[PDB]
């Protein structure tokens, strides 16, 4: 029942506490959690190994003139700086005193890939893959500028 | 020492001096006062020892 | 205790276009004296201290169906509790409940001496209808409880001043009685 | 009392009380010091010296 | 200026000849404050603060509602009340009037040379101010209540003078 | 540094009322005399003489008289008992349209009324708009708080007269507690 | 270090930091939640020894 | 908001300081930064290795008579000569004294692949993949012949 464009997605560098921003002109956004479980056999039975889970998210968006954020991303993938991101679902506020902040998932990791693309007579599109680096926390977060 | 290496305990409220200074500066920058009269706030401030 | 003192809403005293917010607070019609709104004020990010001595705070309240022939609106004081923490509460009145539906609210402070005031959020609020009803308070009520209580308190202050001026004649009798009782207690032990 | 204008009566009362308290405290410290010195010179049961 | 106003807005008025189109500032006052509206302007040349004193350049700020007209609107030019002449901190208290004129209001700065006609002007901005349930909601009860308090004072004054 | 409050509502005072203190005000709504009715609008006027200490206070408060609504004039006949005070009578008029707009236009002015009738109808007249619920308390808040502080001064004088003997009660109880020892 | 130790030296005045901070906090608390009024009468009554 | 055809793309050999040119008739152009981060597990936790990033860009274009540049590219891939390229976004000038030069990314590396293609009754198209060989620098660069 949720229209995709309700999902809002923010990033920022850990060092820059003050800094805040949002990703714009998403077309397709996809999160993923991949469990590595390969049972090794046993004579008396079988055991299911509990392996790490490399969660990651891939999003594609457009690239316009009044923004350079995507450039910061294609900078980070190279410089391999840390970032932290917020997958906030709007229209879902707090319960007691957190109404201004809507439900979200917070996770800190690196941008594992940047790939933009051009096409004659068309707007260029940049895609990014971000590795979450561990457990993703839940809670609520506040938007900037009421949007 | 850089402040944080100091203890400050009062009324079973333990904390660091460098944090308590920030707390006091916050409470001061949030304190609100009214022109009650021609010295009412002044005397009220003097009421402590 | 039994009362709806679980809710709590924050009021950001900052000039950054703090928009209206649906606090998601839905009292009911047949609720009297037990509907309470816990406000917590914050200057920029941390709580704004308060006091009934320096400043005086009030809240305005207005239903959404407010018309001249039918509606609801009030403006009344607060009940500061844990002021240093910038916290306070408001007991919902009894006549306002009769009017159901959406509601808009507001909390404004006035600093004594200067009368320069402050307005925080203009937040929203809900009130629902129950089955204990049938009486219709269609008559719109608009009473400035602030100035009403002001005049009532001035009258009571005049009356108490009169009573004290009357008692001024009894103080000598009090002195004499106290001295006599002290002398009696001495002569006893 | 020492001839110095302050910002508020509270600051002035503080400074004067602290001066008087420090003076009385220095006095009782000297008293206790002299008493301990006398008790030492009287009793003086330190074999190590 | 006191520790009661909003004073949560830091505007970066940079004297840059390159370009400074407009600031659609994210700020509000709710039309009912009318006693404390404070704007904390900063000043910079390229990326550093300025050093402006009273003997040096004098300050001015012009305010103008959105729909200004000789018959309707608002427009004035007043001072800035410098705070720090080192970091370029200018706290301006908004008048008691404009906060009654709901809607949008554009603004601009102005720096006059103390001792010469040379001046400087900074980037625009727009600090909207919204409506409030305080500045509306009725057009009788206010008069009824002022009349009631007038009657009460006029009455109790008789008994007060009597007992005094 | 001009102003133009967007209510286009004003209440002017006729200078041609120098005789018999017949205060003849006029209304202007969008540069137009607003037609009024007993129910459509409401009015009020307050008058206080020069700064009498407490003794002779021409402190009157009364409604208006609709002399001509279609033309927009409001008459107020000055009571003969009032104009006896030849002191400068400050005046505060209040008009309210009740047209779904919270406009309560207030007019502060004064003159030099003589014991015979209104004289020297001068004084820098100002006007304000009560467009917020805090100055309804501050409109007449000046004299209101003045009388409140006067009552408080009398109260503290009474409290001091009472403490004069409360201290005697203290001395009595302490001397007795010392004597019983 | 404990907070009672470190010395805060103003003009001609000696005191710790813990005591001073508690005094600042008490000032704030009194100015905020301390009842006030009749300051002139308070002063004219304080005139007595 | 940027139409792809706004992206201008230049190459030249390091040795030939004077030489300058531009790529023509691009159809699809795509940059890429690929972060190699494979965490190796740990008993007390996990650590995310920081690996090299092999950035590369692939573009396809057409091949006409009044140009041989593409032939220089199919030469370099074989001879494995060095080149350096400029991904300049037009309509984005300097800030103070660099207005004539627009924002760009500069990077020096080899051409890792050339592959052209023909189709009866159609213009032949050549694609190229260029490895950037390290960090890509930013700044502004000036175009030739005002185009």
């Amino acid at each position: 029942m949720k229209n995709s464009n309700d999902r809002i997605i923010l990033f920022r560098k850990a060092g820059e506490k003050v800094d805040a921003t949002k990703m714009l002109f998403l077309t397709e956004y996809g999160l993923s959690h991949e469990a590595d479980t390969d049972t090794e056999d046993t004579m008396d039975g079988s055991y299911n190994t509990g392996g790490s889970v490399e969660s990651t998210m891939s999003g594609t968006a457009k690239m316009f003139y009044g923004d350079d954020f995507a450039d910061e991303i294609e900078d980070a993938v190279v410089d391999r700086v840390l970032y932290e991101a917020w997958e906030v679902e709007s229209r879902i506020p707090g319960k007691n005193g957190d109404s201004a902040k809507f439900k979200a998932k917070y996770f800190q990791g690196f941008h594992n890939k940047f790939e933009l693309k051009a096409e004659a007579n068309g707007i260029d599109e940049y895609e990014y893959e971000y590795g979450v680096n561990g457990r993703f926390q839940r809670g609520f977060a506040t938007l900037p500028e009421a949007v | 020492h850089n402040g944080e290496q100091i203890k400050y305990e009062h009324l079973n409220v333990t904390s660091s001096v460098s944090d308590f200074l920030t707390y006091l500066n916050g409470r001061f920058s949030n304190m609100v006062l009214g022109h009650n009269g021609d010295g009412i706030n002044e005397v009220k401030d003097a009421r402590v020892d | 205790n039994f009362s709806k003192d679980d809710n709590l809403i924050e009021l950001q005293t900052t000039s950054q276009y703090n928009p209206v917010i649906d606090t998601n607070i839905s009292f009911y019609e047949s609720d009297r004296g037990t509907g309470v709104l816990n406000f917590a004020v914050t200057k920029n990010n941390r709580p704004l201290s308060i006091s009934s001595e320096h400043v005086k705070t009030f809240i305005v309240l207005k239903t959404d169906d407010y018309n001249v022939d039918r509606g609801a609106y009030i403006s009344d004081e607060l009940t500061i509790v844990d002021a240093i923490n910038g916290r306070l509460q408001y007991v919902i009145p009894n006549e306002f409940l009769k009017h159901s539906g959406k509601v808009h609210a507001q909390a404004f402070f006035t600093q004594n001496g200067s009368d320069n005031v402050v307005v925080e959020r203009q937040f929203s609020f809900n009130i629902e209808n129950d089955l204990v009803s049938g009486f219709d308070g269609i008559t719109k009520l608009v009473y400035i409880k602030s100035i009403q209580d002001t005049i009532e308190a001035v009258g009571k202050d005049f009356n108490q001043l009169k009573q004290n001026m009357a008692d001024t004649q009894t103080l000598i009798a009090k002195v004499n009685d106290s001295a006599t009782k002290g002398i009696q207690q001495i002569e006893i032990k | 009392n020492t001839g110095y204008d302050h910002k508020t009566l509270q600051d002035r009362l503080y400074h004067d009380y602290s001066t008087l308290d420090a003076f009385t405290k220095k006095v009782e410290k000297a008293v206790d010091e002299n008493y301990k010195e006398y008790r030492a010179t009287e009793y003086r049961f330190e074999p190590k010296e | 200026v006191d520790n009661f106003s909003k004073d949560d807005n830091l505007i970066e008025l940079q004297t840059t000849s390159q370009y400074n189109p407009v600031i659609d500032t994210n700020i509000s006052f709710y039309e009912s404050d009318r006693g404390t509206g404070v704007l904390n302007f900063a000043v910079t040349k390229n990326n550093r603060p300025l050093s402006i004193s009273s003997e040096h350049v004098k300050t001015f700020i012009v305010l103008k509602t959105d729909d200004y007209n000789v018959d309707r609107g608002a427009y004035i030019s007043d001072e800035l009340t410098i705070v720090d002449a080192i970091n370029g901190r200018l706290q301006y208290v908004i008048p008691n009037e404009f906060l009654k004129h709901s809607g949008k209001v554009h603004a601009q700065a102005f720096f006059t040379q103390n001792g010469s006609d040379n001046v400087v002007v900074e980037r625009q901005f727009s600090f909207n101010i919204e409506n409030d349930l305080v500045s509306g909601f009725d057009g009788i009860t206010k008069l009824v209540y002022i009349k009631s308090i007038q009657d009460t004072i006029e009455a109790v004054g008789k008994d007060f003078n009597q007992l005094k």
